[PDB]
DNA sequence: TGGTTAACCATCGC
DNA sequence: GCGATGGTTAACCA
DNA sequence: TGGTTAACCATCGC
DNA sequence: GCGATGGTTAACCA
DNA sequence: CACAGTGCTACAGAC
DNA sequence: GTCTGTAGCACTGTG
DNA sequence: GTCTGTAGCACTGTG
DNA sequence: CACAGTGCTACAGAC
């Protein structure tokens, strides 16, 4: 017959429920069988062994104010709250794992990878146990319009905020005095199978207290987590591991009341710089990364205690726009999804300015601006193919961004040195386009990483020359991030849209099917199984299973 | 006594079950709100008016010298009457961070400078802490004493996160009452010495503090370690002598049995107790006219206003004292699409 | 291995993408194989056997204006729209099977059921094959909500219509001079399982034009159908059915869309009788049923031409809410599930009513009226464990009328005569529901159905006397059908609620899963897909499979 | 010769691209909105009035005599002008009805009585029809004619449903032009004779027919069989005699291809000609002034109004003639939340 | 005058 | 479509 | 006066 | 949540 | 009186 | 004595 | 000569 | 430069 792991990847892997999958093996096991198939129970307890809280470990020196215990499974996100009708309410539905737990099954997942790696970089195996190093990604993504069960309550809210983490790379240190040797670097850090949902609630994201109240504990966890060697048995020898952690694929909405800003359409622009709205539109291409979260920590303390004693105005321009608390450390940045969609929405308004002529007229009326997007979209209906999407989705984003979909436009353009413009305008665009998008920059587009900064001097100079019409005193946000950043960011981190947003965003359309498909379903026992399911769709044990190679 | 039902026109979603009023000098300012402050009040103090049913709120702009203060969900008020050196405070410690946490650090607010119209600059000084400082807590309680004739404040109450040693990532959001030492507040300087209690052998929380010349009287609170609500109430009398304060406290056992009452200053010492909770599904009905007599405080049970159906049935409540006998609460409501305004007011009326 | 067929039901009984499939399949080959499923090719080939357009036929007489080749498989539904750009738009896709051939394969995969019939009737198989009779209920409804793909074009609604039908019965009547014994009584029809997807639109079903314009040659086919009589070799022996159709499980505004009528909240409130809303609220219980397409028809004639010289409103009063021309023919029936759902909503608006007394204040003001509603649906989740609903889905609405809410909302309402008032009034509803919902209340519910006129009566005048207040001038469509039409009916039936909207409409639900996850996706190969699969997750001769004697 | 952007204002649902304006005794009427009539008007007619950029409607009630037409999509309309003792007609066949069918019930519409408020009541009387029936149709035209001094009407183009032996439920909505054959239509009493004659091999449609002086002249139709747009011009030369018709027609050897076409009656006979389209993709942008001379029709090309982007680049429009030498023109819009309104519009005038 | 307070619009990101 | 920023304009209480 | 007149309402069903 | 009916009231063209 | 699930614990019927 | 299979639970989504 | 398996196609849904 | 599908026809590699 069949072993019952490889059956239980068969499941999860193929989306089946175990209602579907308890169908399907009753009948080839009454029809011609001999059963194949393994029956409910043997997959039920099969699984319990990729689940958190299975293998055993130990950190050093241990974790201040966290459980020792290593077998905890999934957690109700409440931590505690002691529901009384008195205080806070208890309105939430959460459930988590325990962060250090899902690490160690997710890590211990690719303990046959990290030997793979071992054996392959012709170390041995046995040498240098205690030299690893672990670089994850932490994600965090709202997700709105979420059904409301009827249940026996509580009363909850119709947003999801879901919150997870890919496990990036694993190098070799030790001896030292070196690069490190990568055992592991994922091949697809884009997919959702490469992300691990860490915890799982009902709260909407601009809901601070309650969102507060949740992902507290967890981000203790991580404050903790970056101190402490991992001790894992792993490949048959006992090997200590280290962790570093980038805050990475958020939306900038959420990065702004996580890393406690003023947002997002505000007069202070920039996450990562301190440059305000028309000082940016004035020198676009140069600006030098300085706001980070110890900064923000100490800005926000030097705004609520106000020791210099300004008003509201010139003490907002001391901190340039830190009133709230950051309570989290996230890793400056910019999301290789999100800033494409942005920028891609701006280009949509520039198209709108050229389709009539809005240079020669200042202020049109509001009736022949909606006449010209319904022009606009009729167009990039003939041409490009698009329907006139409500909010725009990256795929819109990445269709019309093109020298090829511009042309659709440059037709309608009255003049020609406006229809040149904006061509001239997306080529340049599309040059510095790779950058930030492409996994690895570094070599997969060596030139264009080369010639950014020129080009982009190039492209601001083109807004400031023939487009500062509007342009004049205002910029968008993302777009001032991509046409100043970049360089800096790449030539740090060494890679941009490697750590982009769209594993985990994409992670939310699993979520959906997950709690429809795999659910229980009530409003006490959903996030349950939600949870769970989707930590078994991620796991690498089950998807080498399903890859039987060739 | 009666009611009448209020519209929260604009400006709805910024009140939460914790939060407060706080009458000084005339209008009555809104403090504490859902979330972080907005740009639209960048303070996060709004003055609150009510004309004709409409419940209004706006942005107080605060004066250069003032801090700026995060918008707190259960601190501890007091009034601070007109005085010397200078009048009038609202004095809050220390409330419940948005961003979730605990202030230990006391505020100091006081209005500043008017006008013109219907304009008000408050100006908002923490006061450092000299100590023996006294622990984050919130929900608790905190009033103003005055004997021979000194002036100064008594703190008692509340509830703390688990103490850092025995606290999980699994056991955070437990919370238990603080221990029972009360702290005198010397208002100048920031010393406040801790006291113990004899007579205290439990932490109280949500509980109602009164105050008149030199006494406290501590209305019934929530105890988390019994899960229990004493009829019991506190009497506590402080004598304030250099060197050393003398506090002696004792109980009459027999009162009100209530959690989160919203206490409404009408006379010159006396309130009106509206009141929150019963037991945890029961929430209190009668109203209670509390006076404070020298001899002893003394409650009669007024006719409680005729609860229209809403009111009558909701699961919770909070709200607080408009000021000169009215005060307002608020109902939660629920339909989709979403109210927008997650709460219905009503204002509420003695005499 | 294991046969083709039963795999393949393995597979689209399961939900599985054929994706899926082939990833299932290939690992469970690739180790420890030995393949045991048919590889997706031998999938294809065995459903080529189930879907319309497979088994020879003939009709006699033939057919009226419909071609007689029977291979045909899915039409687009345009019917060849000549897309000239100065005619009419092409702006709509669907697809459709051919109606007959549609129903002969929906047949012939009831023989094995229609064969076991006649030997469990103890009749001869070999006799008797001209006298079968076949009642068919025809179902539409539409759906709205539904994603534009970006695609070629055309450009397209985000609404969808989708139409089908269920075989509700065989039966013999021959030698003659008896009932007619029923082979073949369908036991669920309330399931998606039992019904059949014929047709899928992407429309408006409030748009006329294109309705009728794709909608038409179907309805042509039908008035062909009901003539001739099928013939079909079935068992080894050629044999002869006869077709009953029954338009049913139609919401209100597609009945009065289709036939002409006033929709939906006019001052003529019925569709099986003439009757105003005034004439309705004064005598409530004594109504004869009497609309009939035909005389609807001629209605419509008499509107239309206006032979007498009439005013508009004197005309319009004539005939009794006729303008439109009536396109297609449906019995005189309620639909189980929207009544249940409307006569929760007027309830609904009933409860809310009895909070703060209404009768006692004439008018009151809108914000004390969302107040009740607050308090209202506080308390109900509070007790009935019920969410409020922004429309009225039918599970609440049965979760709804029940004596537990009732005495749910009696704790509002301080009145202690209006209580037992409103309670008593429940209570003769619930005695008065199965009736109508019942599968077939002549049998399974006696007493309920020989006592429900006078109970309606009781109903009726309750409200005239105490409720009066609400309901003096008057009252709603379905409230007035089930107080007045429902004994008439199932008296000309034998059923109410076998005869719902109920499995249709559960149809959408499939329509979704398989549009999201079993089409193509491309605007326009996607409907042949969602369609096809449809109708193979529907065909009995691949459910059975999936018992095989449990 | 300019344009002004038009906006809808409330109801802009009930134009559909096969439509028609009638313009008689002053003010114009829209006909045949989308779908069967909602009650907010019964009778389907709409009197249109623009002011200040504002398209608007408003419905028209019916004289007691009149029978109230279906909404039909594409009839062939001619202005019966006004003379004894008739005045003054609309008539309309056949068009095809929104449930989807032909009608082939050739409806004469007329003014009846007014105001008082300058209401309008109009009248609809069905005329039947004695003899061969012109068969249902649509998209085609008619037109009046008036010789010696006998005034009748000349019927001719169209499309219609295949006959019904190629009638299939898979061929259906497909459609094929009509026989070349034009009916003469005596107003009264019913007989409409059709007549035929070689120089016609096939049936145009969506052809714009112009009419003086019992003369007819056809412009450029749309032939399905061949699908093609000729260049050539129909003209067309009837004359009425007891008791016999008498029709010649004949080509003319280069003029005007266009298909679905405005035509605007500025002058007494010579209209202005917007027009459809050239071509099944490229629709037709210069403008056509067309005066009709006794000795031949001729085109002067007048210089087109300047377009806007979005009317230059549409695949498709429609509209019809205000009169007045004015005329609307129609552009449908995309996108989403649909804006709801389907159509921009526009107004467009000479001189 | 003055600043409410609305009110609207255009900006910016989700 | 939703929430928050920011500036112009406009309603309104003194 | 008169008929809009856009509006606003509550009504009814999807 | 969208669309259509019906009547009350209120804006407005003559 | 919709129905076929929805995953899991509980407890029976089977070698 | 282990293995296997259905029932219990509250509630779904299509309106 | 039949059986089997991946690539081509345009486009998806998560933002 | 997201990714893992989405079902089907096309055409190759395999006994
Ligand atoms: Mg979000
Ligand atoms: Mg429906
Ligand atoms: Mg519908
Ligand atoms: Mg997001
Ligand atoms: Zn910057
Ligand atoms: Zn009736």
């Amino acid at each position: 017959g069949l072993h019952p792991a490889v059956c239980l990847a068969i499941r999860v892997n193929t989306f089946l429920s175990c209602s579907q999958y308890h169908k399907m093996y009753r009948t080839v096991k009454a029809t011609s069988g001999r059963q194949i198939f393994q029956p409910l129970h043997t997959l039920r307890n099969a699984e319990k062994e990729l689940l958190p809280g299975f293998h055993q470990f130990e950190w050093q020196p241990a974790l201040k104010n966290v459980s020792t215990s290593w077998d905890v499974g999934i957690i109700d996100g409440l931590s505690g709250w002691t529901v009384s009708v008195d205080d806070v309410p208890a309105d939430t539905i959460s459930r988590r794992f325990r962060y250090d737990v899902a690490l160690v099954s997710a890590l211990k997942d690719l303990e046959e990878d990290i030997m793979e790696g071992l054996r392959e970089r012709a170390l041995d195996d046995s040498m240098c146990t205690s030299g690893f190093t672990v670089v994850v990604k932490e994600s965090c993504d709202g997700m709105g319009d979420v059904s409301e069960k009827h249940g026996s309550g509580p009363a909850v809210p119709e947003k999801a905020v879901r919150f997870s983490f890919t496990i990036m790379s694993i190098s070799i240190r030790l001896e030292g005095e070196d690069d490190g040797i990568t055992i592991f670097q994922e091949q697809k850090p884009n997919s959702e199978l490469s992300c691990r949902p860490l915890c799982l609630m009902f709260v909407d994201e601009s809901d601070h207290e309650t969102l507060t109240a949740i992902l507290g504990p967890v981000v203790a966890e991580r404050k903790a987590m970056m101190e402490s060697r991992l001790i894992i048995s792993v490949g048959g020898l006992l090997r200590s591991f280290r962790f570093f952690f980038r805050g990475t694929g958020y939306d900038e909405k959420m990065v702004r009341e996580m890393e406690g800003l003023e947002a997002s359409g505000s007069t202070y622009i920039c996450t990562l710089c301190d440059s305000t709205r028309a000082e940016a539109s004035q020198n676009m291409v140069l600006h030098s990364i300085t706001r980070s979260h110890d900064e923000n920590l100490e800005r926000y303390e030097i705004w609520r205690k106000n020791p210099f004693s300004e008003s509201a105005d010139e003490l907002r321009d001391r901190v340039k726009g830190v009133s709230a608390k950051p309570f989290m450390e996230t890793q400056p940045t910019l999301d290789a999804l999100h800033c494409d969609i942005g920028n891609a929405t701006e280009f949509y308004k520039i198209f709108q300015d050229e389709i009539g002529e809005v240079y020669q007229k200042p202020n049109p009326s509001r009736e022949e601006r909606r006449r010209w997007r319904s022009t606009l979209d009729k167009q990039l209906r003939k041409k490009m193919k698009l329907k006139p999407v409500m909010r725009m989705n990256g795929n819109y984003a990445r269709r019309l961004m093109t020298r090829e979909a511009v042309e659709a436009v440059c037709e309608l353009v009255p003049s020609e040195e406006r229809r040149e413009a904006l061509l001239k305008l997306m080529d340049l665009y599309l040059q510095m386009k790779p950058v930030w998008r492409s996994t690895c920059p570094s070599r997969d587009c060596p030139d264009q990483l080369c010639q950014y900064s020129y080009n982009s001097q190039q492209f601001a100079d083109l807004l400031s020359s023939m487009f500062k019409y509007r342009y004049d005193g205002k910029i968008t946000n993302y777009l001032h991030k991509t046409l100043a950043h970049v360089p800096e960011i790449v030539e740090r981190d060494g890679s941009i849209g490697a750590w982009a947003s769209e594993g985990n965003e994409s992670g939310n359309k699993l979520f959906r099917r997950f709690r429809k498909m795999n659910a229980r379903q009530s409003k006490t026992f959903e996030l349950e199984d939600i949870l769970k399911h989707h930590w078994l769709y991620t796991s690498k044990y089950l998807q080498k299973f399903m890859e039987a190679h060739k | 006594m009666s009611l009448q039902p209020l519209t929260a026109v604009n400006c709805g979603s910024l009140v939460q079950p914790g939060f407060s009023l706080l009458d000084l000098e005339g209008d009555v300012y809104l403090f504490g709100q859902k979330g972080w402050p907005k740009r639209s009040c960048p303070t996060g103090i709004f003055g609150v008016r009510i004309k004709k049913g409409e419940l209004k709120l706006r942005a107080i702009s605060f004066s250069n010298n003032s801090s700026y203060l995060p918008p707190l969900r259960c601190p501890a008020i007091a009034h601070f009457e007109a005085q010397d050196g200078k009048p009038e405070c609202y004095l809050i410690h220390g409330g419940r961070t948005p961003n979730n946490e605990l202030s230990s650090s006391l505020y100091m607010l006081s209005v500043d400078s008017r006008g013109c119209n219907r304009k008000v600059t408050l100006r908002c000084e923490e006061k450092e802490l000299v100590g023996d400082v006294p622990s984050a807590r919130y929900g608790h309680t905190l009033s103003v004493i005055n004997s021979r004739g000194k002036t100064a404040c008594v703190l008692f109450g509340g509830r703390s996160y688990m103490p850092p040693t025995e606290r999980t990532t699994q056991n955070w959001n437990s919370v238990v009452d603080c221990p029972p030492q009360v702290y005198l507040i010397d208002l100048e300087f920031g010393c406040c010495t801790a006291h113990t209690l004899p007579e205290l052998t439990d932490g109280q929380s949500f509980h109602v503090a009164l105050a008149r010349q030199d006494c406290v009287y501590f209305l019934g609170g929530h105890i988390l370690s019994s899960d229990c609500r004493p009829s019991r109430l506190i009497r506590l009398h402080v004598e304030l002598l250099l060197g050393s304060p003398v506090l002696t406290c004792t109980i009459l056992h027999e009162g009100l049995t209530i959690t989160s009452a919203i206490a409404s200053p009408i006379g010159y010492h006396e309130y009106i107790i509206f009141g929150g909770y019963q037991s945890e599904t029961q929430k209190r009905m009668e109203c209670t006219y509390v006076g404070l007599d020298d001899v002893g405080v003394h409650m009669e049970s007024r006719e409680p206003p005729q609860w229209t159906s809403e009111i009558s049935h909701s699961r919770t409540w909070f709200g607080g004292s408009l000021g000169k006998g009215t005060a307002l609460v608020a109902i939660p409501s629920e339909g989709n699409p979403t109210p927008p305004e997650a709460y219905h007011f009503y204002q509420v009326s003695f005499q």
